[PDB]
RNA sequence: UCUCUCU
RNA sequence: UCUCUCUCUCUCUCUCUC
RNA sequence: CUCUCUCUCUC
């Protein structure tokens, strides 16, 4: 599944991404 | 500023010149097929014209249908469906234009000139509705790349004719797979990077790359794809960096452009009431798009057992090339939730052959959002010395470590341990309203599932 | 020199001509607009009359307004806020103004001469005002340059219009962006370098190629920047190489000349005064802009929640373009220290429309300085020799030897006071 | 002139 | 007749290993 | 470079 994000607006918001997921696979 | 005004102006100028065209090139063709007003503002149907163009101009493949012809389909016409309602009723029918034909159309209508940047702008929204819509894991895999970067897929559908503008939109998961079938060609063939055409395939290697590296911003990333360049016969050693690059990018997030790329229909019937893109110039990033969808109405053929407005979404997450974007953000500004695709109760926008054309309704997509914002180029996340102004016996101080640092894996990866899912990024910028057409009062949101394709 | 004397004599009066025009000028058109004496005085009204005149004589982008007009606006018209004080309270109204008309008053006041330096002299004010309020990093990250080297965007807002005077004020960074630019532009257009355009453009490239050289102070850089525009073809090398010319200059500064433009209400209140600049003359890097500082009082509107003393400051600074200038030295002069940009309280001078013009009040702009010093158009003192020469320079090296500030009252520069010297960097 | 969310 | 301190809040690009 | 330049722009 999708795991990360790509902004495409100019917002304030955070960007998520699954921290534990992406780091696992190193 | 004060001088890129100007600069501004002209490029609106040029982008509405595009869309004129465009319009201008609907409205012909609708005359010339014979649709009412329902049948012209049909999603379906601007699919088939836009596809037919799109065919016409592809140089390469009319030469190599010509050299080899398929079965039972001469290499010099082109079409698809175009659903006519008769009765109340819908019904398909597969309209066969000479190739010739269509590209007389399309340059008349752009005043004589080929106009390739409304070809390349129609290829972006082809793109952006294939990557709101349909999932390609399968190429994901087959190139070797873990299944789960899908926000890095953008403009994957992208076809090498777009150069530049398609390049500047694609992403760069998009841009790994193209580097990583590049290396697999040639572990499997040894002639490849050899020879009159290797010469060929190593140029084309190098540009891409360029372009790859100009995606990050991190200098380590950047550094990174620069090694990989040098490798005069690439093999499994930049295979394997270029796939730590890709999931480095979803954490220290490229430099990917977002275009509002809309259908032809709208531009159509724009243009068909009067309004004049040249003149009041069109911007891809700005609220032109936004106002734009507000005015119009656009029908779209409705399967049976599917929910219209979550059609509707996708082709509003398609227009603004939100497919990636975070629910959370999109729902803030069409004023209605956001579903992810796996509660999307809706298939493709285009229809098969093989459908029964007969229990499909028709429905008005709601492609009309409460706020507006400006589509961003960018990703995620001072002074080091001095200019005497004043005759002083002062020293004139710099930061001498910082200035002179600047004269691989490990630093990656502690970049990304450093990044936690909580900064905020864009600070200060917010969601402005329709109304605010000069982009004054931003309206930051304050904010479950924010993955499209979780 | 003892022949230099009349030279230097002839500069001054047709400087002092020119602030003359200036002065002049305004002063028909707060006549002409109906400005009380406080609201003349408002920095906010002179910025507006200035704009007002450089768009009126902007004959390309009036060209290309009328060709292609916009919506809503007339291209023969110009205009911007005036505030107005009555009742106590502050409002601000449009005024429209036929760019003929203005350029008849400008032109009028000038003794029906063009002066096209007086036009350019407001420009380098707001080009210094501009650059001592807002920092763009955004330009710098866009055109792929590294947005630390913000000390090197002297006069980056300065249109092209501002030739010879304006490329003399304005720094390398802006100078190697311009350049970029147009590599930029080149590797994207195959066309262009090509034709009868590209001819033109070629010349450009030339032009500002050698100023950037002229620009810069060692041999080294010279034969570098000599190098690049050799290139008939500039791409990405000579992008890099641009790239680190502009590095170099952080350690190996180059010759930026700096002068104090004021803005037209101090021009304004010293001819009304009776001033006449032509006879008593004038200089930009002299002691009569700080001697006209002095004596000249100007209102500024002050958002609420602001300090006057900081927005006083950023004029002060915008005035003498002490941007980029050593915080030390600045305060030094001034008296009174001056704070980062980081920790001023203040927005930009000019206020925007979508702001409430209601609960906004004016104080008095302290442009006022305990000492005065004379401005520079120099710094201080292939590409691995280029390396060695920072590697051997450091950030304790004395520079302008024996060179002071001086006082008010000494008009003569005869005594200088050299000072000794906890932050330094403006935009840090 | 094809079709597909999610190995 | 615009606006802004501090990473792109707008600066396209005139199509492809044809 | 402690003052010695500037009459404007790919108009
Ligand atoms: C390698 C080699 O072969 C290459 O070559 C190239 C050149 C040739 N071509 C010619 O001549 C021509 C073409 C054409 C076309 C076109 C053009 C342009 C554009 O852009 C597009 C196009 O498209 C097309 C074509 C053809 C065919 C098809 O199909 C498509 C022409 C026309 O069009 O007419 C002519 C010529
Ligand atoms: C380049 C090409 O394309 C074109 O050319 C043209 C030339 C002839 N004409 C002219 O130039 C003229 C101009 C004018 C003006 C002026 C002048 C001078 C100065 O310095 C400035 C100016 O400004 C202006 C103008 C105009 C308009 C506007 O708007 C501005 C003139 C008058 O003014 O009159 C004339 C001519």
């Amino acid at each position: 599944g999708q795991i990360s994000i790509q902004p495409t607006f100019s917002v304030q918001r955070n960007l998520p991404f699954d921290r534990p997921t992406i780091m696992a696979a190193f | 500023t004060d001088g890129e005004r100007q600069n501004a102006t002209e490029i609106r100028a040029s982008v509405g010149k595009m869309i004129d065209g465009i319009g201008r090139f609907y409205i012909q063709m609708c005359t010339e097929l014979k649709l009412s007003d329902y049948e012209g503002r049909l999603i379906q149907n601007s699919l088939t014209i836009e596809r037919m163009v799109l065919s016409a101009f592809d140089e390469r493949r009319n030469k190599y249908l010509e050299e080899h012809p398929s079965a039972g389909k001469d290499p010099k016409k082109t079409g698809g469906p175009i659903y006519r309602r008769v009765d109340g009723k819908w019904r398909r029918e597969l309209i066969l234009y000479d190739k010739e034909e269509i590209r007389r159309i399309w340059r008349q209508a752009n005043n004589g000139d080929d106009a390739t940047a409304g070809l390349t702008h129609m290829m972006i929204w082809h793109s952006n509705l294939n990557d709101a819509t349909y999932q390609r894991t399968r190429a994901l895999v087959r190139t070797g790349m873990d299944p789960r970067m899908c926000s890095l897929m953008q403009g994957s559908t992208l076809p090498r004719r777009s150069g530049a503008a398609g390049a500047a939109v694609k992403g760069v998961g998009t841009m790994v797979m193209e580097l990583i079938r590049m290396i697999k060609r040639g572990i499997n063939d040894r002639n490849f990077w050899r020879g009159e055409n290797g010469r060929r395939t190593r140029i084309a290697y190098e540009r891409m790359c360029n372009i790859l590296k100009g995606k990050f911003q991190t200098a380590a990333q950047r550094t990174m794809v620069d090694q990989v360049r040098e490798s005069r016969n690439p093999g499994n050693a930049e295979f394997e960096d270029l796939i730590f690059l890709a999931r480095s990018a979803l954490i220290l997030r490229g430099s990917v452009a977002h275009k509002s790329c809309l259908p032809a229909c709208v531009y159509g019937s724009a243009v068909a009431s009067g309004y004049d893109f040249e003149r009041e110039g069109y911007s891809l990033v700005g609220i032109d798009p936004f106002r734009l969808l507000q005015n119009s109405q656009v029908y779209s053929l409705i399967r049976p057992n599917e929910n219209p407005a979550h059609k509707s979404q996708l082709v509003w997450m398609a227009c603004h090339s939100a497919a990636f974007e975070d629910l959370r953000v999109s729902s803030f500004i069409r004023g209605t939730k956001v579903v992810p695709r796996g509660k999307l109760s809706t298939r493709g926008v285009q229809i098969a052959s093989n459908e029964n054309m007969e229990t499909m309704e028709s429905s008005t997509l709601e492609l009309r959002s409460r706020y507006w914002a400006i589509r961003t180029r960018s990703g995620g996340n001072g002074q080091i010395s001095i200019q005497p102004t004043f005759s002083v016996q002062r020293n004139l101080p710099f930061d001498r470590p910082t200035i002179m640092a600047a004269f691989m894996r490990t630093e990656i990866i502690r970049l990304m341990e450093s990044a936690r899912p909580e900064d905020v990024s864009f600070q200060g910028r917010g969601v402005f309203e329709l109304s605010d057409e000069k982009a004054t009062s931003p309206i930051v949101p304050s904010f479950e599932g924010s993955y499209f394709f979780g």
